[PDB]
RNA sequence: CCUAUAUUCAAUUACACAACCAUGCAAGAAGAGACAAGUCGUAACAAGGUAAGCAUACUGGAAAGUGUGCUUGGAUUACC
RNA sequence: ACAGGUUUGGUCCUGGCCUUUCUAUUAAUUCUUAAUAAAAUUACACAUGCAAGUAUCCGCGCCCCGGUGAGAAUGCCCUCCAGAUCUUAAAGAUCAAAAGGAGCAGGUAUCAAGCACACCUAUAACGGUAGCUCAUAACGCCUUGCUCAACCACACCCCCACGGGAAACAGCAGUGAUAAAAAUUAAGCCAUGAACGAAAGUUUGACUAAGUUAUAUUAAUUAGAGUUGGUAAAUCUCGUGCCAGCCACCGCGGUCAUACGAUUAACCCAAAUUAAUAGAUCCACGGCGUAAAGAGUGUUUAAGAAAAAAAAUCACAAU
């Protein structure tokens, strides 16, 4: 009885993790859109410097 | 210290007592070799009456006679006892008056 | 139903310190023991040897070991049951991922 | 005790105090926590206030820790049969987790107080003998009993100095 | 201590202060010392008479027969105890010995009247 | 037990052998070993001198095998009693011989071991034994022609009652027991004596190593 | 070996071994401590009369002296 | 520890030594009687007596009890039990050798390496890998019974006991020697225990009841010991003159000594009282600029901490 109530809270806990976890997903490409940005300015800049 | 080390020493122990002159036994019988006089150290001075003895582990040394006025010859056997005599370095023993050949101090007549 | 072993040991978990022996792996556990004086928990640690049958064990890896029922030798008393975490390769044991360190090497959210 | 972060926990009472006593399945514990993250933060109290309490109430249990090596918190649990109980530990408290623990493998406090009835009727209160393991020693010392002659001194006819010394005359 | 052979036995400890004797009735190894080592306490036996006038026995009687279940042996004493208690019969040389007791009575008392003429 | 400086002592083995060795070799014909001084009643092989009882059959009587010399087979099948027995029991005790393997070293040829079948109160075991007390000076052969007239048993049931009383406290514990659970049967306990069958002490016992099963 | 048993044996050989220890005694040797109301100086303490000292080197009845780096556990009294 | 004395011209700090408590042995001085408890220098050598028999012959018992602490870091606690024994058909049960190990376990690291101390194969051998223990103390050396309803060990010596030294009290009493250390060459098996006996019973220096001893308690019939400078309760008059002597520590004695020696008075314990020696107790969960102590420097190993928030980077005389 114990065992399976157990699993079942892992489960349950699994399911909670499996959210959280799509959401930290869509924070970062969020975050990847802003680095993406600042790099390809830094990148200009360095471009027309050497040029 | 930090836990770590005193984990690592583990507790202090308290170190056994060192053995003094009598050798832990409470006395000792000794016979008498000589008879002689030390002077006491400086601050404070007379001439103190000793002995030296052998005693039965078979060690040599210098002991102390109490009381005024004493009759001990070679080859007395006297019974010596650990109280150390504080003007005299260097002696540890003293002779137990009323035992053997060593009598009680005999009051004036 | 009688298989049985003498020895407390009946089940450990712990790391491999050397696998230089032959079809052996050398097994550092260790346990939680309370300093009396400091009423502290410090580890003692013990060696065991393991069989390994397909000397499956690198240096490194947390092991789990099973009481032998009849000591192979003086020194082996205990049979290598499972590999708890091969050493560097590590598959969650929560999410079934593989992980190194604390990142995940493959996210769980990504089945397909 | 005065070194330390929180010294009431190497306390005597505090160790005590701790309630998990696993079945007789369990042999090792194993811990698997992170040194940061703030969801792991409830492992860590874990290991920092009741693995303590609940080593020393099951002394023969290997508990084994270790550090950073999956990005979350878990507690396995070895048993005797060969089964393992794995608890996810993650956003829980430290108090959930020893909860949790003690509804899985415990005791029921029935249980519990049957054992120590078992241990207290091990020490019976009518028999005789050392002050270690006995109320009384010599009967002596029961009230309307005859007292042990150390204290009040036999009537000479008990003695049997007396006895003998009549028998001879 | 191990030793080469012997019985469980249940015999009387002798614990006590000279001339106020007290015993432990013992469930005891036979080669063992009187008053040393034991298997199980059983009961205990007081033989001076107290305020009342009574002796004091105490007989665990479960666990008593529990060893005697097991073949332990009586020794002639506690044998004669609890065949007075009424947990055996009485032992055989305890009538006996009732018996003679008897006829020294009777002896004394027929030579009580012959010395009186 | 086990420390790992523990040293091996050889010399407890050695003298084990040697003493087992020195024991078989050495193992006394029993000819010498059961020899008798008559006049002192003292045995010069261990010294013992024999109980103030035994002393009159001990002069009087005669031991198995100095009966058993003199028969023509050695006495196979022949019927062998004990003047013990015939004193203490009415009813008809016997050996009957199956083997017998004297002791040779011995010039009169007294002693040896003996095996049998046994009949102990006109009560009879079904199977061979090796026989007891051989060497003890109660024996007497029973002649051919009164063979069957010891053989003769008139057999008596017994009358001893199957139960008895319980002794009167544990009568009481027992029915105070029986109350407790509901059980209003005022039926006296009995103690049943079937199995409290024990053999006199005369009854010879087996010398045979028991067989653990 | 028509019931069945009896009896025998189990000791050597090859080497190494007082080194190595401990415990006494010892021709002798060296140190420390206690030690004159003794002899020779004055090294230190005050810029102790050449500030002290450290490491190291060499030298000298004796304290100690000098070199080379280093320290202040010395001063330079402070609109000088 | 509820603390106290003692470093200095003085104060504070740091730091030892000692006092005050409790027990045991021995000694000195004193000692009236009972009871109870306990009895102890010696693994040196032992005169004499006794300590194991029972029983209709076989058998069964015969370091079991009792003795001792020599050896060994032995070992505590805990697994697992072959065997013996009792009972009974078996099953049980008591004692538990050997083998083991979760943990705990004397000092010494100026003992730092040990030197074959591991594993496989499989058939039990051939053969093959080259390991194993150890700074979380291996391997050594020293000291030692114990964690006590008890346990461990020994049983003249050579760990052992075939052999060999050689002729055995570490059973009860005794005795030589030896030591500061001093119980009866005693009575009973009447009770418990043990052995044997079918049994009445026999045996048992186990033990029971006694003998001896201020060793300890208690009870009363018993008064003596120590001390009186401070710590620390309590002193007066003589004698002595840095002498004679005294003290646990500080110290006392140089002609007006409460400190020596004796007297007077007192104090304090009391059938005891002091001294000597061993214990019990006692060190640091405290400290490290100047007092004992931050190791001349950095890196890694082992081992640990991560416990909440971030960082790696620009004048000048590194090498
Ligand atoms: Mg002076
Ligand atoms: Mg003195
Ligand atoms: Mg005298
Ligand atoms: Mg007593
Ligand atoms: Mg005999
Ligand atoms: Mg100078
Ligand atoms: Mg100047
Ligand atoms: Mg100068
Ligand atoms: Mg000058
Ligand atoms: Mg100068
Ligand atoms: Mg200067
Ligand atoms: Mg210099
Ligand atoms: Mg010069
Ligand atoms: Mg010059
Ligand atoms: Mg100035
Ligand atoms: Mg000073
Ligand atoms: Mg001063
Ligand atoms: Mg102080
Ligand atoms: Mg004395
Ligand atoms: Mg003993
Ligand atoms: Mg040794
Ligand atoms: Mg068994
Ligand atoms: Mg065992
Ligand atoms: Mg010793
Ligand atoms: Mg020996
Ligand atoms: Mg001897
Ligand atoms: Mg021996
Ligand atoms: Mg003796
Ligand atoms: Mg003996
Ligand atoms: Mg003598
Ligand atoms: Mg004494
Ligand atoms: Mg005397
Ligand atoms: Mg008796
Ligand atoms: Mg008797
Ligand atoms: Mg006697
Ligand atoms: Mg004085
Ligand atoms: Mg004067
Ligand atoms: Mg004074
Ligand atoms: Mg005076
Ligand atoms: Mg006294
Ligand atoms: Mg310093
Ligand atoms: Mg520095
Ligand atoms: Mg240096
Ligand atoms: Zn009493």
């Amino acid at each position: 009885e114990l065992m399976a109530w157990n699993q079942a809270e892992n489960q349950r806990l699994h399911e909670l993790r499996l959210a959280r976890l799509r959401q930290e997903a869509l924070e970062q490409e969020r975050r990847q859109a802003e680095e993406a940005v600042l790099q390809a300015r830094e990148a200009q800049a360095w471009a027309q410097l050497k040029e | 210290a930090t836990l770590n080390q005193m984990h690592r020493l583990g507790p202090p122990k308290h170190p056994p007592g060192k053995m003094g002159p009598t050798a832990g036994r409470p006395q000792l019988k000794g016979v008498v070799l000589r008879t002689f006089i030390r002077k006491p150290k400086k601050p404070n001075s007379a001439n103190r009456k000793c002995c030296r003895v052998r005693l039965s582990t078979g060690r040599e040394a210098v002991c102390f006679i109490p009381g005024e006025g004493h009759s001990l010859q070679e080859h007395h056997v006297v019974l010596v006892q650990g109280g150390r005599t504080q003007d005299l370095p260097g002696v540890k023993l003293t002779v137990v008056r009323g035992k053997y050949d060593c009598g009680h101090v005999q009051k004036k007549k | 139903s009688i298989a049985r072993s003498s020895v407390h040991a009946k089940w450990v978990v712990g790391k491999v310190i050397g696998t230089a022996m032959q079809k052996t792996a050398k097994v550092r556990v260790t346990r939680l023991v309370l300093d009396p004086y400091l009423l502290k928990y410090f580890n003692k640690r013990k060696t065991y040897f393991a069989h390994d049958a397909l000397q499956q064990c690198t240096v490194g890896d947390i092991v789990l070991l099973k009481a032998l029922p009849v000591p192979r030798t003086k020194h082996v008393k205990h049979e290598l049951a499972e590999i708890i975490f091969k050493v560097g390769q590590v598959i969650d044991p929560v999410t079934g991922k593989p992980c190194a360190g604390t990142t995940y090497l493959e996210s769980p959210i990504s089945p397909e | 005790p005065m070194k330390g972060r929180f010294p009431i926990r190497r306390t005597l009472q505090y160790l005590g105090q701790g309630d998990v006593v696993f079945k007789d399945s369990v042999k090792v514990m194993t811990v698997n926590y992170n040194t940061h993250g703030e969801l792991g933060e409830g492992a860590r109290k874990f290991v920092f206030f009741n693995i303590p309490q609940i080593q020393y109430k099951n002394p023969w249990v290997q508990i084994t820790m270790f550090k950073n090596m999956t990005p979350s918190p878990f507690l396995r649990f070895y048993l005797d049969s060969g089964e393992q109980v794995l608890v996810d530990v993650e956003s829980k408290s430290n108090k959930e987790i020893v909860e949790h623990i003690r509804k899985i493998l415990g005791k029921n406090e029935e249980t519990l107080e049957k054992e120590e009835q078992e241990k207290k009727q091990l020490s019976h209160p009518a028999h005789f003998g050392p002050r270690k393991y006995c109320l009384r020693e010599c009967m002596c010392e029961v009230e309307g009993q005859v007292p042990c002659p150390g204290l009040v001194p036999l009537p000479k006819e008990m003695t049997g100095k007396y006895k003998a010394a009549l028998k001879a005359t | 201590r191990a030793y080469r052979g012997g019985h469980l036995t249940i015999r009387l400890a002798l614990g006590g202060c000279t001339n106020r004797p007290f015993y432990r009735i013992v469930a005891a190894h036979s080669k063992c010392p009187r008053d040393g080592r034991f298997v199980e306490q059983l009961g205990s036996y007081d033989p001076l008479p107290n305020s009342h006038g009574e002796k004091l026995v105490a007989l665990n009687f479960d666990r008593i027969r529990h060893w005697i279940g097991c073949g332990a042996h009586l020794s002639k004493p506690v044998e004669k105890l609890l065949g007075l208690s009424g947990f055996y019969p009485l032992h055989p040389m305890m009538i006996t010995n009732a018996e003679r007791l008897r006829r020294k009575r009777a002896r004394e008392v027929l030579l009580a009247s012959q010395k009186t003429d | 037990m086990a420390r790992k400086k523990v040293r091996p002592r050889l010399i407890a083995e050695l003298a084990r052998r040697v003493r087992a060795l020195r024991e078989q070799r050495e193992r006394p014909r029993d000819s010498q070993r059961y020899a008798l001084d008559y006049e002192t009643m003292m045995r010069p092989h261990s010294g013992n001198r024999l109980p103030m009882r035994a002393w009159a059959d001990v002069r009087h009587e005669s031991r198995l095998l100095q009966l058993l010399n003199r028969l023509p087979l050695f006495g196979l099948g022949r019927l062998v009693t004990r003047k013990s027995w015939l004193w203490q029991h009415d009813e008809p005790c016997y050996w009957r011989l199956t083997r017998v393997r004297p002791d040779y070293a011995a010039e009169n040829l007294d002693h040896g071991k003996a095996w049998g079948i046994l009949t102990f109160k006109g009560k009879t075991e079904s199977e061979a034994r090796e026989i007891e007390q051989v060497m003890y000076h109660d024996w007497r052969l029973v002649p051919k022609h009164e063979e069957e007239a010891f053989t003769a048993f008139t057999l008596v049931p017994e009358d001893t009652p199957l139960s008895v009383p319980y002794p009167p406290l544990l009568r009481a514990m027992i029915l105070a027991q029986r109350q407790k659970y509901g059980d209003t049967s005022t039926e006296e306990p009995m103690l049943n004596l079937e199995r409290a069958r024990i053999d006199p002490w005369d009854y010879p016992a087996k010398l045979e190593a028991k067989t653990k099963t």
